């Protein structure tokens, strides 16, 4: 039993850390939450404090409003009966307007008006949360990398529910809110466009998705393997290279003949992941707006 | 058409990106060298990036990479062969000499600081309000090396204050003096702490720290280096 | 040929087989015994694929494809041109991967680091062996395995998936996809956190892990920490690949009908099976 640093052998607790104050308006941080011994075998034991300014309350409220909108429709579809609700949880679905209604908001409540409502709440929840992503970084004087990365995820989501529906001229193109129906939508999207395996952006997207698992496996493994030299203290390893950073680099150099720096790796990581949805979003957006059939398109390239 | 323009543009953006990424990963260790310290002929296909400057935060200075490189330390090794590409034998005791898996880098001889400017790592005894919260508390446990001989006793845990995490065990020897052992290299058990990397006679050889309530980055590298090295170099004494 | 800090690590020792016989580098590359093994298996396989390329009558790599024995051969050998080349290439691939991992172990011992990298790689090897060896064997034929060609292996992914309807409904596949997406989430967040501390606002000084914890707590009320996130990435990764192998090991073997219908165990539970309303009544 050589030890692996996957779970901590000893947890250590001190007074709750209230964190750095930078230009953050402290009036808006809750107080510290509890301490989970469970979590702390793996990561940090400390829950909270959270920051909740105005944008944060907006976000969280529409987020819940999104969720309860989907939820009353689901209870409705269960005809108000709790046993039917649990039974059919994954089968309920909040569908958008039928194609007849184009981009109009005229669609009756019970036939896609609710979809639009849920979507409206989802739109403001996501974008306001995005703003929160930038603002929490500014208050701390940090780079805006998180907000830039999250924008890449938003791109896929925007394209699927808002941009592609608009360019196609109707909301019936958009994705339903339900556990199984969204899978059916996905399968059906691929069938109707001649098989997404023919779409070279779909193929790139896969490469980065798989690539993210490759990289994170490499990276997490590498960091753990050199954690016996303080390897996880990556910021100081960036500022003043230690043997951790060196033995890491050198493992990859002896193995596959080129390597990364401690900061460099994080650049590979941010991009590997971000390109999954970047790439992905383009592939969807082009579908049916420019290319009706990936197979066909593939037979001429142009 | 649009889709084949988009795809072609993208392979161009992607090659530009790999170029950016590969050069960014050249800000350390470059230019490449011959085994003798001298700039190598063949530097690879990518040029060095234009340098960048990190501002360190507690009046601690600047880093500018790429910059002139050097071990700022003697390397006790020698060639074992007459051409490029073979191993370099330790000319002395590789543990004492800090080479191979016992290597350390000439990191700065100050302690890492938290965001407030206080030392990042303290023995728990000087860390206010810090106590063990879960798991067998190792303090007081005998420490056993890979020879199955007892090398000392745990007398405190050194903890990372801002991340609330055990980083070292302070171990007392027959001597009366102490050493740090990295947390990630000990196994804590009911009635003992077990150290596979070292045999009991190599404990005194662990690099010592100059003040008893601080560790410097330089000191951490020597300690972690030396005990990691034990895996290879202690292997004759290892039952 | 050396990074400026490399010489001091380049010492004798670490090797698993052969003492000091293959203990050396070529350029940046270490060479196991397992470096030699890896070259032999890799090379042989590549030759055997170039050869398979001529017996099928093509040189363009978007068309080159090597198929396993047809179903009729069961688990037996088959001639070279009709899926034996595949069988031997498969042995070579296994050879090269297992070699690579084991070479990785050698590099680990020389560098005095932990074994996490090869251990992690071993999960990928297990996923591969699930598709080409374990699943075929449990199903009685090499022909269920996937073929080696860039576009043809995707064909196999479609044909195998659609043999069970929409493969989405495979519940182990659902969990697997969960981990892949979460992984990529964590990978984006991890890279952006570190980078946004190391490259702050401009003229501003490097932030700290404390800042990184503070940023995460501000944003979502919790921060896993610099050790945790590396434990986490590792675990999400490996978990994704584990559930990938699981979702395929159980397909065609313990479950072989349409995956959507498996869900009926849930719906047909006694206490609510016959209640009316909703989607299934
Ligand atoms: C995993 C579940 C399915 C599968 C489903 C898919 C799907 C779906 C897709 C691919 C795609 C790919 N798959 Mg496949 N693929 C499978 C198993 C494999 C195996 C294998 C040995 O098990 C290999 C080597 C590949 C390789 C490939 C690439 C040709 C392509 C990019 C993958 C990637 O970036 O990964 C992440 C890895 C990295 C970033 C590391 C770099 C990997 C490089 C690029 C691998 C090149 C392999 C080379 C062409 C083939 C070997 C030749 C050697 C000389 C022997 N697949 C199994 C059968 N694969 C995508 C594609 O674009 O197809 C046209 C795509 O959409
Ligand atoms: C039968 C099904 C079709 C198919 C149809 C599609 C379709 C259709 C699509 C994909 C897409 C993708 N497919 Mg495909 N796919 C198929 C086969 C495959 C195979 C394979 C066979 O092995 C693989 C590996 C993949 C893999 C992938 C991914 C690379 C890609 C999605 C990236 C992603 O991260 O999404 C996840 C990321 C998001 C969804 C963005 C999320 C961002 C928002 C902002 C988050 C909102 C959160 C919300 C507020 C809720 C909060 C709750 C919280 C707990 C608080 N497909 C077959 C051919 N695939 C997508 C794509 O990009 O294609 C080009 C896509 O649209
Ligand atoms: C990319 C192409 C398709 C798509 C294809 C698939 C496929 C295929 C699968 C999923 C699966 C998931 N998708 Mg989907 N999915 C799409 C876009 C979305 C969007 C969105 C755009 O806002 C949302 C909110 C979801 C939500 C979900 C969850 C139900 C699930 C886990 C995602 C995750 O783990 O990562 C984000 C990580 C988080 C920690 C947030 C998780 C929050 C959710 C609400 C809780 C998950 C557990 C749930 C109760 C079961 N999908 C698009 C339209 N998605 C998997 C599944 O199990 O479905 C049944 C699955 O196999
Ligand atoms: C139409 C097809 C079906 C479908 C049918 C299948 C089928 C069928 C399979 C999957 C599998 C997968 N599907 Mg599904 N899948 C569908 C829809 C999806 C969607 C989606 C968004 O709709 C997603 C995200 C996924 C996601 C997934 C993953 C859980 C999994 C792929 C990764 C994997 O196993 O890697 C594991 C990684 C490997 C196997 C790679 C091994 C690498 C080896 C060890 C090293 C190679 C080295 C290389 C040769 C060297 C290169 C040389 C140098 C680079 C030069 N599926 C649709 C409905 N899906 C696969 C799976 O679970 O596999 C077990 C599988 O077989
Ligand atoms: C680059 C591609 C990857 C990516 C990146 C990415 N995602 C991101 C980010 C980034 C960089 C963020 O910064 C942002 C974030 O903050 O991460 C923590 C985020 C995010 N990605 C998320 C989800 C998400 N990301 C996904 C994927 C991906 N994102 C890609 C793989 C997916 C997929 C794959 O499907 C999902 C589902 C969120 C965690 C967050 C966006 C937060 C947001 O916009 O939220 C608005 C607020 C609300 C909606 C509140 C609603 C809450 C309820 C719906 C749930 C109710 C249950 C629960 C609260 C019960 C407990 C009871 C209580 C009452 C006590
Ligand atoms: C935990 C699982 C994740 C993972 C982890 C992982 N992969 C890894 C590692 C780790 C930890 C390494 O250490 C190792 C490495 O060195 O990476 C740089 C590696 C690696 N994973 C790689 C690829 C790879 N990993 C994949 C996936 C994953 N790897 C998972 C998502 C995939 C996917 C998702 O498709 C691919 C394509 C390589 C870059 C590298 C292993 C290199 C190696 O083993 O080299 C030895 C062999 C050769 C050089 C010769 C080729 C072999 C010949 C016999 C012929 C070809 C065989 C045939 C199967 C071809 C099929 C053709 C295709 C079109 C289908
Ligand atoms: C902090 O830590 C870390 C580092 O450093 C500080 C690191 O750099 C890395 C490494 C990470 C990167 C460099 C990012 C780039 C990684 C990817 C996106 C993965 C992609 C991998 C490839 C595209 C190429 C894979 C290359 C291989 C497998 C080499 C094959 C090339 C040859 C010519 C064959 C090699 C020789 C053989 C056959 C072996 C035996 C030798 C003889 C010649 C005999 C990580 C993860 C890390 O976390
Ligand atoms: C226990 O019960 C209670 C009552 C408490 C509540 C329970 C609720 C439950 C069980 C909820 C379950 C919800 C589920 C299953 C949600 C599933 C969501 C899924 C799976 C996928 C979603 C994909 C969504 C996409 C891709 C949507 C994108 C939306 C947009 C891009 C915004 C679109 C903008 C529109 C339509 C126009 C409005 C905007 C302007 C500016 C006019
Ligand atoms: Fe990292």
């Amino acid at each position: 039993a050589e030890y692996q640093n996957i779970f901590s052998q000893v947890q250590v607790r001190g007074p709750a850390d209230l964190g750095m104050t930078e230009d953050v308006n402290l009036a808006n941080r809750s107080g510290v939450g509890p301490f989970s011994t469970l979590l702390g075998w793996f990561g940090n034991a400390q829950l909270g404090p959270i920051y909740l300014g105005s944008l944060g309350v907006l976000s969280l409220f529409s987020g819940l409003m999104w969720f309860f909108t989907i939820g009353i429709w689901f209870w409705y579809q269960a005809g108000w009966n709790p046993a039917v609700f649990l039974r059919d949880l994954f089968f309920f679905s909040l569908e958008p307007p039928a194609p007849e209604y184009g981009l109009s908001f005229a669609a009756p409540l019970k036939e896609g008006g609710l979809w639009l409502i849920a979507s409206f709440f989802m739109f403001v929840a996501v974008w306001s949360w995005w703003g929160r992503t930038y603002l929490r970084a500014q208050a701390l004087g940090m780079g805006k990398h998180t907000a830039w990365a999250f924008l890449s995820a938003i791109w896929l989501w925007m394209v699927l529910g808002f941009i592609r529906p608009i360019l196609m001229g109707s909301w019936s193109e958009a994705v339903p809110y339900g556990i199984f129906s969204h899978l059916d939508w996905t399968n059906n999207f691929s069938l109707v466009h001649g098989n997404l395996f023919y779409n070279p952006f779909h193929g790139l997207s896969i490469a980065f998705l798989y690539g993210s698992a490759l990289l994170f496996a490499m990276h997490g493994a590498t960091i753990l393997a050199v954690s016996r030299f303080g390897g996880e203290r990556e910021l100081e390893q960036i500022a003043d290279r230690g043997t951790a950073a060196e033995r890491a680099a050198l493992f990859w150099r002896w193995t596959m003949g080129f390597n990364a720096t401690m900061e460099g790796q994080h650049r590979w990581a941010i991009w590997m992941a971000v390109l999954v949805t970047l790439t992905g979003g383009i592939g969807i957006l082009l579908s049916g707006t420019v290319v009706d059939n990936w197979y066909v398109w593939g037979q001429n390239h142009g | 058409d649009l889709a084949s323009l988009a795809i072609y543009s993208f392979w161009i953006f992607l090659a530009g990106l790999i170029y950016y990424l590969q050069t960014e990963n050249m800000r350390e260790g470059y230019p490449l060298e011959n085994e003798d310290g001298t700039p190598a002929a063949n530097q690879g296909p990518f040029p060095l990036p234009k340098p960048k400057t990190f501002i360190l935060p507690h009046g601690r200075g600047t880093l500018t990479v790429p910059g002139p490189e050097s071990e700022d330390r003697p390397i006790a090794l020698a060639r074992t062969a007459v051409s490029e590409g073979f191993p370099h034998a330790p000319t002395g005791d590789p543990m004492k000499d800090g080479v191979g898996p016992a290597s350390w880098v000439a990191r700065r001889d100050l302690p890492e600081l938290d965001g407030h400017g206080h030392n990042k790592i303290k023995p728990m005894k000087a860390a206010a309000g810090f106590h063990v919260s879960a798991g067998k508390n190792p303090i007081g446990l005998p420490v056993r090396g890979c020879d199955l001989e007892i090398a000392g006793k745990v007398v405190d845990i050194w903890v990372d204050i801002p991340e609330q995490m055990a980083r070292f065990l302070e171990v007392e020897l027959k001597d009366g003096s102490t050493r740090l052992l990295p947390m990630q290299m000990v196994k804590v058990q009911s009635n003992r702490v077990h150290v596979n990397a070292l045999s009991s006679d190599l404990f005194a050889g662990i690099p010592t720290i100059k003040s008893p309530t601080e560790v410097t980055l330089l000191e951490e590298d020597k300690i972690c280096g030396y005990v990691a090295g034990g895996l290879m170099y202690a292997a004759p004494k290892r039952k | 040929a050396l990074l400026s800090f490399e010489r001091k690590y380049r010492v004798p020792g670490g090797t698993l087989v052969g003492g000091n016989l293959f203990d050396f580098w070529v350029g940046p590359f270490y060479v196991g015994f397992f470096g030699v093994a890896t070259f032999f298996f890799a090379a042989l396989g590549i030759i055997l694929i170039a050869w398979s390329a001529v017996l099928q009558g093509t040189w363009n790599p978007q068309l080159i494809s090597v198929y396993p024995p047809a179903l009729e051969y069961g688990l037996g050998g088959a001639p070279l041109a009709k899926g034996g080349l595949w069988q031997i290439i498969t042995i070579c691939a296994t050879g090269a991967f297992v070699s690579w991992a084991l070479r990785e172990v050698e590099i680990c011992r020389k560098l005095g680091i932990g074994y996490h990298i090869p251990f992690a790689f071993a999960f990928a090897i297990l996923a591969y062996l699930t598709l080409v060896l374990f699943r075929p064997v449990m199903m009685g034929a090499w022909g269920y395995a996937f073929p080696y060609g860039i576009w043809t292996h995707l064909d196999w992914v479609s044909n195998t998936g659609y043999t069970y309807g929409n493969f989405h409904y495979n519940p182990a596949h659902m969990i697997a996809i969960s981990f892949f997406f979460t992984n990529a989430l964590a990978l984006a967040l991890h890279g952006a956190l570190v980078l946004s501390a190391a490259n702050p606002e401009k003229g501003k000084e490097m932030r700290t892990p404390d800042h990184e914890d503070t940023f995460f707590r501000d944003l979502v009320g919790y921060s896993i920490g610099t050790l945790g996130i590396h434990r986490l990435g590792l675990l999400l990764s490996l978990s994704a690949v584990f559930f990938s192998a699981l979702c395929m090991i159980i397909t065609g073997t313990i479950w072989f009908d349409q995956w959507v219908d498996w869900w009926q165990w849930w719906v047909k539970l006694p206490w609510w099976a016959n209640i009316p309303g909703g989607i299934n009544g």
